[PDB]
């Protein structure tokens, strides 16, 4: 978007369960987890399923 | 005598949890009626018109505070008085307020933290908040430890203009927002020289007791706003009153009738359920290298060995503070452990290897190392297992899972989204506390045959064992407990799989 | 860090030790270069013109201060700063100045305690000091505990004419003597309200740390004149820094690099070898009722009793024996089947003879043999009497250990004096952990010298004083040396089994 | 003058010395024989 931009897709994913996006102002990658996941890298399942 | 609604906290940093709305329900659920935050407070991506009034109850935040990428007009953290900063953000900050707006259109306008009197550790940073009003006028030298004021790399702006000037009745023109309500209260920069901590005013008779943090309503101990270290009923102590006192004229230990135990940052009459009581009148989650555990008659108390069993740290603490899972790199350290002081995480990353973290795949065979682990003090979270392993054989000797620490504050044992056909947990005889969730294992067939209640050792413990392999299909394909198992089910189809 | 010379102090109260001439010597001997009296400071019966200048070095007194029946004119306790009051005189006073005058109203006149600024515990009591000057001007409200001011019994009615005027520069005409240097230095009543204890001035910037006793030279915790409770090297602390400190965040116990051990009123880096080390980071004299002492590496620690363990018995001077002078009829009742004595054993002539002042019936000498089961004595063993029908310390034939955690007169762990025994007979004795040994005045005793006492000494400094018993040349003459089979190092008797090796 | 004479001399208050009454302080005190100490002259002065 405006705060974000593509993310160099490495062989091993940065966001285990969601998509990466590079946010411009902080110049670093972040995630947008798939429903049912949490974590800085969307690595945990919300056991509160 | 006077509790205080406490809650978990989060560590998603700048990540979004699904849609804005989804993300928001997650936030609201994690901090609804919360007064104290043991973890961090992360307010992110909240959009315009979402009510954050529920935030008015937050009084303390143990970790750090991250406010970022919010377009909402106001974040009413009106009662947050203290940010301890036990754990920081991006290595240096206890308070980070970043990029709060969208396309130079709308953004975070007001952040009325008119009671934020103290930040014990860590620095403060503000960036790209083009609509935030007044915060610039704040005198941080009254809130952040001097040994942190230098790491402060802030930068404000008024590219919104709809900013009102601080009320004329404010100090040196300092405020957190419009109104006299939001004027900045000074409590460390205007104090009388003869004083140590915070103070009510500049009067020598208006100083606060050393154990006071932020400010106080009086000159005494029971008159603090928030406690510096420990909290005893209604007092702030540097350390809890010992259960025993030495007698200088007896060279003997006398029993202090006013003694209490250390439990986190509070002193209590007796340690809670499932914690260990030490010789030092304190409640710990794990003993020392030399000690072990004893109970059945009283409370689990540590002691001391020489044939002590090997105790290895768990993922999350020790040499694995920022380690997501058991992996190729670390699996060596769980050498020949019998007990884990902490938790065990096994995520899919462990098998794929991880670039960003320089970790190569883990050889499935390696997991057999865990066969010596007989007990886990924290929790066991399994989100992945080697592709061609029928069950969790590597844990078939695990006898006790104590739940001293739990996933998301609730779960003690979490087995989800695997392809195992049976559990295999043959030795699992006790799950001290915490809930058990075994879901999304499409081919898992014996879970429900086990009577879990018979393994629990705390009230309220429940299971969530659904959406695995359908009972009907398990029966059809004949995957049920062996004939010699009329008792409490089995952990698999095998005879030795029976409870 | 201990920076002052100590000494024992006395407990003679109003008793006089022989002739005024002798009495003085004891006094002079017991306090000569003393700076800290661990016990009581008793200056009594000192006569006119006797030099007491050796009292200028005294700085503090743990127990009480008794000044009575002295005709000497000046008692230069010029540097006494504090009287802790750990033990009282007459059950109430830490300081008692009583009847210090001869016949013709001649007596003590100058008691310039120009530094006495604190009496932590106990009341003060002046009385019958016909010649005592200045002292009446003293304001004891800045010196005594606010809890004993009413327990007070001051008085200084004298010959106003023989007493000089304080001095212009004295706070409320308060002085201990003539001249400025004796004006009553104040450090409590003149404090800037917001302070919690002694101060060093009238200003709010001028007051002492909460732990400072008497007074201070700074605002910190290392500027105290003297400490109220513990002493941690150069600081005064409410408690010694614990070896372990709870971690509120991690919910576990951390190691405190500032950790120290509590020994009496000090914070030390290590506990004394003879002492027990508890799990609370402190040196103790003994363990609990359902436990015992274990040896390991070097430090001695306590351990829970596996079963109905070895029975321990309180000694004389502790517990229900705090005011017992010796094992006696009334006592014995409690020393049967004892295996260890936690504390001390006192055997005085009073035992067998009986005391009427404490309605203590005579003792049946034969009964002391119940002690035969005692193998250990935590403190010291003092023997001043013994049944006449016994030629060796029979009842102690099994005693193997004397730790000496406590010592008679602060010096001895073994004191056998003026008995009619022929041989010690301490065949099992294997260790005297601490404290000196004295064996003297036993006219018939013959082998005490053959023992290699230094072999039984587990603490540097320990020494023996084995004299005035039955002479060596006399013991040889009647052939009372160690047996031939004792080729080794001495014996405890003449028979073969009294040998050491 | 300051001293009198002791009451019921049953047994004996002082163990190693003579008893005397302190007219003044109104109470018994002792005078020990050389080599003893204590409010009641009960202890040998080990220091020697
Ligand atoms: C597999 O196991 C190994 C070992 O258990 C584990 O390695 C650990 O990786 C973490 C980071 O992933 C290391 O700790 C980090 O070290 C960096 C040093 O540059 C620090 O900067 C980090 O601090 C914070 O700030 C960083 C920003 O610069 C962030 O990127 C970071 O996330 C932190 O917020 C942090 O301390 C750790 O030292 C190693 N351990 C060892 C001994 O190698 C690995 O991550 C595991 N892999 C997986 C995916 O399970
Ligand atoms: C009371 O104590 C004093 C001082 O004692 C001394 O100092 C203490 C701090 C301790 O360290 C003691 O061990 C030490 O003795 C006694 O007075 C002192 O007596 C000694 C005699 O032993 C004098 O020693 C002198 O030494 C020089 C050589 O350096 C000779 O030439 C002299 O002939 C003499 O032997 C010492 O000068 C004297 N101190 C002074 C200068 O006042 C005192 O005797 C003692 N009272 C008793 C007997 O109990
Ligand atoms: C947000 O929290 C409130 C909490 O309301 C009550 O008071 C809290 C201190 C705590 O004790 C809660 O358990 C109480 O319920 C929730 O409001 C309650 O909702 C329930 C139904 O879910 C209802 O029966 C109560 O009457 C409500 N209490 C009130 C406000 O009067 C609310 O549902 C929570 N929403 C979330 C999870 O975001
Ligand atoms: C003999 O032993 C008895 C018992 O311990 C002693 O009696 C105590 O005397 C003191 C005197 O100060 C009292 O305070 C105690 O209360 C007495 N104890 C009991 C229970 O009677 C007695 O003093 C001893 N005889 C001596 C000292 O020679
Ligand atoms: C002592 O004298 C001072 C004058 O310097 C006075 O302030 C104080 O009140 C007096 N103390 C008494 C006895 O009240
Ligand atoms: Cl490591
Ligand atoms: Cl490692
Ligand atoms: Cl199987
Ligand atoms: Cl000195
Ligand atoms: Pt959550
Ligand atoms: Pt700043
Ligand atoms: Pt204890
Ligand atoms: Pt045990
Ligand atoms: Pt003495
Ligand atoms: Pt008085």
């Amino acid at each position: 978007v405006s705060h974000f931009n593509d993310c160099p897709d490495s062989h091993t994913q940065f966001c285990f369960h969601g998509t990466c996006r590079f946010l411009v102002q902080e110049d670093k990658p972040a995630c947008v987890c798939h429903s049912g996941y949490v974590g800085a890298r969307c690595e945990h399942a919300d056991l509160l399923a | 005598l006077e509790e205080k609604k406490v809650c978990q906290g989060t560590s998603n940093k700048l990540t979004q949890l699904g849609t804005f709305e989804d993300h928001f329900l997650s936030l609201q659920r994690m901090f609804n009626n919360c007064e104290v935050v043991l973890g961090n407070l992360e307010i992110t991506y909240v959009q315009r018109n979402y009510d954050l009034s529920f935030l008015k109850t937050i009084q303390e935040v143990a970790g750090y505070v991250l406010i970022a990428l919010n377009t909402v007009e106001r974040i009413p953290l009106e009662n947050l008085q203290i940010i301890r900063g036990n754990m920081y953000y991006e290595n240096s900050y206890a308070l980070a307020v970043l990029s709060n707006y969208d396309a130079n259109k709308t953004g975070l306008k007001e952040l009325p933290m008119r009671n934020l009197q103290e930040i014990l550790h860590g620095a403060v940073r503000f960036s790209n908040n083009p609509a935030l009003c007044n915060v610039e006028s704040i005198q941080w030298r009254d809130i952040v430890s001097s040994d942190f004021l230098s790491n402060m790399s802030m930068d404000f702006q008024n590219h919104l203009g709809s900013c009102q000037k601080c009320d004329p009745s404010c100090p040196n023109g300092s405020c957190w927002g419009a109104g006299e309500e939001n004027c900045q209260k000074l409590t460390k920069i205007i104090c009388a020289q003869q004083c140590s901590g915070r103070c009510r005013g500049k009067s020598p008779s208006d100083c606060c007791h050393n154990q006071c943090a932020a400010g106080c309503t009086g000159p005494r101990e029971s008159d603090c706003l928030v406690c510096r270290k420990f909290r005893d009923e209604a007092t702030c102590k540097d350390t809890c009153p010992p259960l025993m006192l030495y007698n200088p004229t007896t060279y003997q230990m006398d029993v202090n009738p006013e003694g209490k135990y250390s439990f986190g940052a509070t002193c209590v009459k007796k340690c809670p359920r499932n914690y260990v009581v030490t010789d030092h009148g304190s409640c710990v989650r794990a003993c020392g290298a030399d000690s072990y555990e004893m109970e059945e008659d009283g409370v689990r108390k540590c002691k001391k060995c020489g044939p002590c069993r090997k105790v290895c740290n768990g993922i999350g603490i020790g040499e694995f503070k920022d380690s997501l899972s058991i992996n190729a790199t670390n699996i060596k350290h769980f050498k020949n452990c019998t007990s884990i002081s902490g938790d065990l995480h096994i995520l899919p990353v462990a098998f794929r290897g991880d670039s960003f973290t320089h970790t190569p795949p883990l050889d499935p065979q390696e997991l057999d190392i865990l066969k010596t682990v007989k007990e886990i003090t924290g929790f066991l979270l399994i989100q992945a297992w080697p592709e061609n392993r029928t069950d969790l054989h590597a844990f078939e000797n695990l006898e006790i899972i104590r739940g001293r620490t739990k996933q998301h504050g609730q779960f003690s044992l979490a087995v989800v989204s695997l392809n195992i056909t049976s559990l295999g947990l043959r030795s699992l005889k006790e799950i001290s506390d915490g809930d058990v969730i075994i879901s999304g294992n499409k081919n898992l067939c014996y879970a429900n045959t086990i009577n879990w209640k018979k393994l629990f050792g705390t009230s309220g413990q429940k299971t969530k064992i659904i959406s695995n392999r359908g009972e009907n299909s398990c029966k059809a394909t004949g995957q049920v407990c062996h004939a010699l198992c009329s008792p409490e089910g089995c952990w698999g189809p095998e005879p030795r799989d029976c409870v």
